[PDB]
């Protein structure tokens, strides 16, 4: 079973088509799923192409044996959100891996910042060096951690926003985590960030 | 089928 695409940006109005691909063939036994962030799934099509009543018409269903379509007619605001193919031909059942369906915009660069521990943190015996990556758009973006100059991995953690309801962008966090004695065999620390709004990857960094 | 295939 492969779902495709992974994601996909679009605009009110627009029509979207998401694919199921399931090579062993599964005849008609696929449903598609709508689900929203903290919400449950919605179930919109069975059998390949019935649409479920109540679920509006814009949707459709296509496809049998190995090949499957969801395509969205003139989307809506209530239309962004995660789709999931589902094929039930054999157990045991199985979901694809979901498409997320996001808000199309204009590129905008990350307004980076890095935040060095506070002396409180660094007598806590665990420092945390956060790097914040401020209201970007597309939602790709990569952060890259550097100690004395030097490549570190294995210590950070990213977390992200869901996509700004007011300005439809996201924002990201990347923390990376060491010991006190860790932390300061060290001199200068830095993040760089590569994002399609930078014309080369920007690097934000302290020392003390 | 299963699941839903098979509710009848």
């Amino acid at each position: 079973m492969t779902q495709s695409p992974v994601s996909l940006s679009a605009s009110v109005g627009d029509t979207v088509t998401i694919t199921c691909r399931a090579s062993q063939g599964i005849s008609s036994y696929l449903s598609w799923y709508q689900q929203k962030p903290g919400k449950a799934p919605k179930l919109l099509i069975y059998d390949s192409t019935t649409l479920q009543g109540g679920v509006p018409s814009r949707f459709s269903g296509s496809g049998s044996g190995t090949e499957f379509t969801l395509t969205i007619s003139s989307l809506q605001p209530e239309d962004f959100a995660t789709y999931y193919c589902q094929q039930y031909e054999t157990y045991p059942i199985t979901f694809g891996g979901g498409t997320k369906v996001d808000i199309k915009r204009t590129v905008a660069a990350p307004s980076v910042f890095i935040f060095p521990p506070s002396d409180e943190q660094l007598k806590s015996g665990t420092a945390s060096v956060v790097c914040l990556l401020n209201n970007f758009y597309p939602r790709e973006a990569k952060v890259q951690w550097k100690v004395d100059n030097a490549l570190q991995s294995g210590n950070s953690q990213e977390s992200v926003t869901e996509q700004d309801s007011k300005d439809s962008t996201y924002s990201l966090s990347s923390t990376l985590t060491l010991s006190k004695a860790d932390y300061e065999k060290h001199k200068v620390y830095a993040c760089e960030v590569t994002h399609q709004g930078l014309s080369s990857p920007v690097t934000k960094s302290f020392n003390r | 089928a299963v699941g839903i295939g098979a509710v009848f």
